């Protein structure tokens, strides 16, 4: 029954309307459900417009009249050049007509204040196409009318305010290069004209709702208008006393003052440079004065949210940060000016003790430039020694665990407040540290916070001052440990001692009785069953290693062997207690130390002891899975074997080149192993069907050939000796996975294989040319077919298809040279398939494979292959490209699509195409490719846009092909041409804007 | 201080 | 003299471990999750009935809320080890009892197991 | 005490798929477009008593926009949703907000970061920074992993009912309470079931 109103054969029943958006808005259910979807398709009828004469005047509901108004908004924006005249004339008048009233009207003016500014933007838009060249005379009209009424005073500021945003704030996008700058300069003719209206309101008061008004709009003009309207003026007074003052006017204030701190102002005269310091000593004292002064607890007040006390707040920390990042230096050498810039610091101080992440990323950021700068410029840091000692004991206190990027923000600055004092950084950690000890402070967030300050820190002190304070800290540190009770306790503080130790490699070099103590603390602690303890203790391990792996593959002074050897000699021991993972990063550390030996028979006779536990459980499974392949059936077993391969990858990925004798001992068994997992997982599904790819049993045979894959995968990429990866490693790697791959069904391919090709390609692809030709044939045509149905299935397919399609397009192009005609057909399908894809690995790729493929065309010269491409191809490449161009679907893609089109036309205002692009039938003979690529182009446009005028397509083509050598502007005539087809009537000169 | 730090840390221990 | 200025308490918890819960759309041949969160064995100290609650981390919002009936059967899922599968005639979880075919999984296969012999653990109290 | 949230932001961000899960607990894997809006009742239960949000889950996709800015009329407060993956989703995220901020003058708001856990993430967390301007909330959240998936509710629910110190608390648990001619259907719905695999099986639950 509420689909009456739909009928536009009968008149619209306004009281029908009325009731079917009260459902919409106050109702519920079914009921709000589908009297949403009637204001649908009545809003998107294309007559609608013409009935909201009616409803703006004849309906009781404010809804209706916004829905209406939004209903025009969408005929002025998109077909307001299409309609006759006199309907122009008719709307303008009418909304003018309105907002005339529901000025007038106070109850109506305070009551529907959404309405209202409905219709201040409708105006707005009407005001974008008819001003000023249709309407001279609308800015002083609309300075007359403000003086006789002061609701419609205020509304006209609301009027201006909109209108700066619309043409100076959200243009860019919205409307062409050429209306945009048109609008522009109408603005800046007549400013002159609306700051005095502004100004004159702003000093003779006196309603509040008249100031804010104007004060918002004062805001966005200062988004572009000259600084001569604020600084010789008395504006900044008015705004630095008078409006800080009062609440109502205080937040629009604070932000017109932080948009002025940012003006585009002379850095030589000496009288704005006193203006500028004025504004800010009058914020700051009424700040003081009327607000809070600089003693106050910003953070108890922060956390209070009384009002607009932390919108207050985070506007003072923009304001302060912007004014005195740019401005400090103007304080910094008058000695009068010293009590200011220290408050204006002050307020900063206490603004970053507030418990409010995003709001203290803002401090932070401004700390960063103020102590980066104390540290490389003369003479300034002896003013700020008491913001920087409160500073360093804010940052401490609020350090987080090693968001990281937060982490690194804050180490940054930490590291420049020790350059600035070490002697005051150190007595705050130490006294921390000790009311830690005594338990005023004592927590497991305290105690980690603390440890992460101190090994922040790391490498900024002098060798000597750092011995002791490490030696300090960890001696109190092994002391709070020992007092405390508890295993949950003493695991917190254990755990703190090695992360400190950990992050001071220079200090554990020197020592290496400390640094062996420590090692077989870690060791120990890979036996505790607390949890957390063995992962802390393995990525302890490790990042030691890291640093300090020189001092484990020598012969320490004191004893008869290198480290590295004692390690390997109890590893069973040192790890049994650990998860594999654990294990797997044990065993790369252990590499790691071996890389560093450069001798090559002693690294590899300890790659070879490293490797003597899996390479055992390897042979054993390798001989009693052979003799027969029933125990690959056994989960156990195919635990076992993963676990083998992960470690070889493990030790493999901090060993890379020199991991390749490890390799050989394993590598042509491994393959065979590679071939069994292969045929027992195709034998489950063949026994049980598609649902056995999801059982536990295949998905850990699966699990056995990824990490093969990317084992291989691992030392191709970090490989030396390439002659070895070609002549020993290639070959017999293509033929375990290539035909494998290409007879399963499309459910058991695994993607890795295509991500490890494309490894194999991109190192050593150059040397395998009909390795390459082979690679295609087996996963080319079968993986296409997986994905060319639809955009969802198989995603990791997809994003390593295209990633192989790209690397063979760069390193052996020649193999697509060798496809069959019905193949490269294919290939170029596929390209265009990636093209319109949302997902954006595969449509970077799609668009970088189609340029990269124009080049290997191109650089072929003139020749039959070069020739028929073009001819086959050329216009399909235009054709697709133009067309994620202009669908709004592929936005992401735009500076590549550009980047594509711009290659493609080039070619053809280059005369590098030699062939004819057309049939000598349907275009008479001797005609340039230029001149039937734009016949071409135009046509393809007139069909695809049909909306368009002949004129504009033309100018658009004109414009578009003379600027084919110049990115910039080629991509502004583009974003014209996607702003003119978005509406009727674009203005076909605007294509001449460059 | 660094021979007593050595073994100060060598007998930490998790448990009482 | 100076003057100075959730209903699970009645019951014990017997079992408590992190999983994940699951509910069967049948007219979609799809598996749904309801929840992540700790799954715990309440007994009630004036019934013994053991129960099953489950809330969703960080909201707190109950995903199961059901009896341990002693007819229910816990039954792998095909593509895991660390699964039960249980249909639930009465759960309370979002108002009335209504029936549910769920699925809950966990950890690793020792938590899968064990969970199994807590859960026929407390069909054995609910039976008396 | 309901209170109307208007949801913003570009297709695909995951707007429906974030309500969803706090509606039911799913994880929706497929994106099917909202068509103009879709409206769900969402309370949530506190130490102040319960709290209802009427979520009008509003439509990224321009061509399914239906009313627009229409939706956001007398609306409460707010989410911008962008995706992290997805830079030209956060470029669009001030043309969210001035047409939220033109009809909702003085609402809070809350800027969500949804799918951080894709590793691949495209906007860096030092690149977000247009919430500080505007005095919005900010938040990395994953409808995925379910990171921070609660505080942007949490925020708001403070913001609404004035009050710093609200938090979430269990709501109780009654007691749950306790034929033949169903025993060969409940059967027939769990062998499907069954041989139906569990999806997401290599996560960690
Ligand atoms: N990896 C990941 N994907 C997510 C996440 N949240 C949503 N998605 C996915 O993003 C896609 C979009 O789903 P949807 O919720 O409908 O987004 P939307 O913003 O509501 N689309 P629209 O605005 O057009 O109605 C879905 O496929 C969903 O699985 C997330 O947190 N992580
Ligand atoms: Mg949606």
């Amino acid at each position: 029954s509420m689909e009456g109103i739909l009928d536009f054969s009968n008149d619209l029943d306004i009281a029908l309307l009325d009731q079917v958006v009260s459902t919409f808005y106050q109702g519920s259910g079914v009921q709000q459900k589908q009297a949403q979807e009637i204001l649908t398709k009545f809003q998107d009828n294309p007559d609608a417009w013409q009935k909201a004469d009616q409803i703006l005047q004849f309906s009781t509901n404010p809804q209706s009249k916004f829905i209406a108004l939004s209903i025009l908004d969408k005929l002025i924006t998109r077909k307001w050049k299409l309609l006759p005249n006199d309907h122009r004339i008719g709307i303008r008048n009418f909304v003018v007509g309105m907002i005339i009233s529901m000025c007038q009207d106070d109850e109506v003016f305070k009551t529907q204040k959404n309405l209202i500014n409905k219709s201040d933007l409708t105006l707005v838009q009407i005001l974008k196409q008819e001003w000023p060249q249709n309407w001279p005379e609308f800015i002083p009209e609309l300075i007359g009318s403000s003086s006789s009424s002061v609701n419609v005073c205020e509304n006209n500021m609301i009027v201006l305010k909109l209108l700066s945003e619309e043409v100076f704030d959200f243009s860019a996008e919205q409307m062409t290069q050429a209306k945009a700058l048109h609008l522009k300069n109408s603005m800046s003719k007549e400013f002159e004209q609306i700051f005095k209206l502004c100004f004159q309101v702003l000093e003779q008061g006196s309603s509040s709702s008249l100031i804010v008004a104007t004060l918002e709009s004062l805001l966005r003009y200062l988004h572009w208008i000259p600084y001569r309207y604020i600084y010789e003026t008395n504006i900044l007074e008015l705004l630095s006393t008078k409006f800080m003052t009062s609440p109502d006017t205080r937040a629009i204030t604070l932000k017109c003052l932080t948009e002025v701190s940012n003006l585009k102002i002379p850095q030589d005269n000496d009288l704005i440079k006193r203006q500028t310091v004025l504004f800010f000593q009058n914020t700051l004292q009424q700040i003081a004065t009327s607000v809070m002064p600089v003693t106050a607890d910003l953070k108890a007040t922060y956390a209070n949210a009384n009002g607009n006390d932390q919108s207050f707040l985070q506007d003072l920390a923009m304001f302060l940060t912007t004014y005195l990042a740019r401005n400090r230096a103007l304080l910094e050498s008058d000695e009068s000016l010293r009590e200011l810039l220290l408050n204006a610091h002050q307020y900063l101080i206490q603004l970053s003790k507030i418990e409010e992440r995003e709001l203290f990323k803002t401090t932070l950021d401004y700390w960063h430039n103020l102590v980066a700068d104390l540290f490389y410029e003369p003479l300034k840091k002896h003013i700020y020694e008491e913001i920087c000692s409160q500073l360093r004991l804010v940052i401490i206190e609020n350090m987080v665990r090693p968001t990281i990027q937060l982490y690194k923000s804050e180490r940054e600055v930490l590291v420049y407040l020790t350059h600035l004092n070490v002697i005051d950084t150190e007595e705050i950690m130490i006294s921390k540290l000790a009311r830690q000890i005594d338990g005023s402070e004592w927590s497991w967030h305290n105690i980690n916070t603390l440890s992460w300050a101190i090994g922040s820190i790391s490498g900024t002190m002098s060798e000597d001052t750092e011995k002791r304070f490490v030696v300090t800290v960890i001696k109190d540190l092994l002391g709070l440990c020992e007092q405390k009770r508890g295993k949950d306790n003493k695991a917190v503080v254990a755990s703190d001692i090695m992360y400190v130790v950990g992050q001071y490699p220079r200090f554990l070099k020197a020592h290496w009785n400390f640094l062996r103590t420590v090692i077989l603390k870690l060791f120990k602690f890979m036996h505790e069953t607390h949890e957390g303890v063995q992962d802390m203790a393995c990525d302890t391990f490790i990042k030691i290693v890291q640093k300090c792996k020189y001092h484990f593959v020598i012969q320490q002074p004191r004893e008869s062997e290198p480290f590295i050897q004692t390690i390997i000699r109890d590893i069973q021991k040192t790890t049994a207690d650990l998860q594999p993972q654990q294990v797997h990063t044990f065993y790369k550390a252990c590499g790691i130390i071996i890389s560093e030996e450069r001798s090559v028979a002693e690294r590899n006779r300890l790659l070879s002891d490293l490797m003597q536990l899996p390479n055992m459980a390897w042979d054993t499974i390798v001989e009693q899975s052979t003799a027969n392949p029933t125990l690959l059936l056994d989960s156990e077993t195919v635990k076992i074997i993963a676990n083998i391969i992960k470690t070889n990858v493990a030790v493999c990925t901090s060993m890379g080149a020199d991991f390749y004798p490890q390799l050989g001992h394993i590598y042509y068994n491994m393959l065979q192993l590679y071939r069994a997992v292969s045929s027992m997982i195709s034998a489950q599904v063949a026994a049980e069907g598609l649902i056995a790819t999801k059982t536990p049993k295949v998905r850990g045979l699966r699990t056995i050939k990824k990490e093969i894959l990317k084992l291989v995968e691992t030392y191709i990429s970090k490989a030396r000796n390439l002659d070895d990866v070609v002549k020993v490693l290639v070959e017999p790697l293509l033929n375990a996975v290539l035909e494998d791959y290409m007879n399963n069904v499309p459910d058991a391919r695994d993607a890795e294989v295509l991500n490890c090709m494309t490894t194999v390609v991109e190192k050593v692809g150059h040397m395998i040319p009909q390795g390459v030709i082979l690679i295609l044939q087996s996963v080319f045509e079968c993986t296409l077919d997986m994905i060319n149905k639809d955009f969802t299935e198989y995603p990791e397919h997809r994003v390593e298809f295209y990633k192989l399609l790209k690397v063979i397009n760069e390193k052996s192009f020649a193999a697509f040279l060798e496809l069959p005609p019905a193949a490269f057909k294919l290939f170029v399908d596929a390209i265009c398939w990636a093209f319109k894809h949302n997902n954006r690995d595969v449509e970077v790729n799609g668009l970088q494979i189609a340029l990269d493929l124009v080049k290997n065309i191109e650089r072929m010269g003139n020749v039959p292959f070069a020739n028929e491409f073009h001819k086959n191809y050329f216009f399909i490449f235009v054709s697709e490209t133009f067309f994620v161009l202009t669908d709004s679907d592929h936005k992401s893609g735009f500076s590549k699509q550009a980047l594509l089109l711009m290659k493609l036309i080039s070619l053809v205002y280059d005369n590098k195409i030699s062939v004819p692009l057309y049939q000598e039938a349907e275009v008479p003979q001797g005609t340039s490719n230029q001149v039937y690529l734009s016949q071409y182009l135009a046509n393809m446009l007139s069909n695809a846009f049909p909306h368009l005028t002949s004129e504009q397509i033309a100018s658009f083509l004109s414009a578009l092909t003379k600027q084919c050598k110049d990115l910039v502007v080629f991509k502004g005539t583009l974003r014209d041409f996607l702003v003119q087809i978005k509406e009727v009537g674009g203005d076909p000169t605007d294509y001449l804007f460059a | 201080a660094l021979e007593a730090l050595q073994k100060k840390l060598e007998e930490l221990e998790l448990d009482e | 003299h100076f003057e100075p200025v959730t209903m699970e308490e009645d019951e014990e918890v017997l079992y408590k471990v992190r999983a994940k819960l699951f509910r069967f759309d049948a007219d979609a041949k799809e598996w749904k999750e309801r929840g992540t969160g700790d799954c715990k064995f309440l007994k009630n100290k004036k019934t013994n009935k053991v129960r099953i609650l489950m809330r969703r981390d960080k909201t707190l919002k109950i995903c199961a809320n059901h009896i341990i009936a002693p007819e229910y059967t816990l039954k792998p899922n095909v593509g895991s080890d660390r699964s039960w599968v249980y249909a639930c005639t009465a759960d309370i979880a979002e108002g009335e009892a209504e029936a549910f075919t769920f699925a809950i999984r966990f950890g690793s296969k020792e938590n899968a197991d064990k969970f199994k012999e807590e859960f026929e653990k407390a069909q054995e109290i609910n039976k008396k | 005490v309901q209170f109307k949230l208007v949801l913003v932001g570009d297709g695909g961000t995951g707007k429906t798929t974030f309500v969803k899960r706090h509606l039911t607990g799913e994880f929706e894997k497929k994106y099917v477009a909202t068509l103009g809006v879709e409206v769900h009742p969402l309370v949530f239960h506190t130490n102040r008593g319960p709290i209802k949000f009427n979520v009008w889950d509003t439509a990224g996709q321009e061509k399914f926009g239906g009313l627009r800015d229409g939706y956001y009329i007398q609306a409460q407060c707010a989410i911008i949703m962008f995706d992290v993956t997805s830079r030209v989703t956060y470029k669009n995220v001030p043309n969210w907000h001035r047409d939220l901020v033109r009809v909702c003058e003085n609402i809070p708001i809350v800027l969500c970061g949804n799918k951080v856990d894709i590793k691949d993430r495209k906007v860096k967390a030092k690149s977000i920074v247009f919430h500080r301007k505007k005095n919005l909330q900010y938040y990395d959240i994953s409808a995925k992993s379910n990171y921070n998936f609660e505080k942007p509710f949490l925020w708001l629910a403070r913001k609404l009912i004035g009050d710093p110190n609200l938090e979430f608390v269990a709501m109780p648990a009654l007691a749950p309470p306790e034929d033949p001619a169903l025993a060969a259907q409940y059967e027939h719905d769990l062998e499907v079931a069954q041989t139906t695999a569990l999806p997401d099986e290599d996560d960690d639950l």
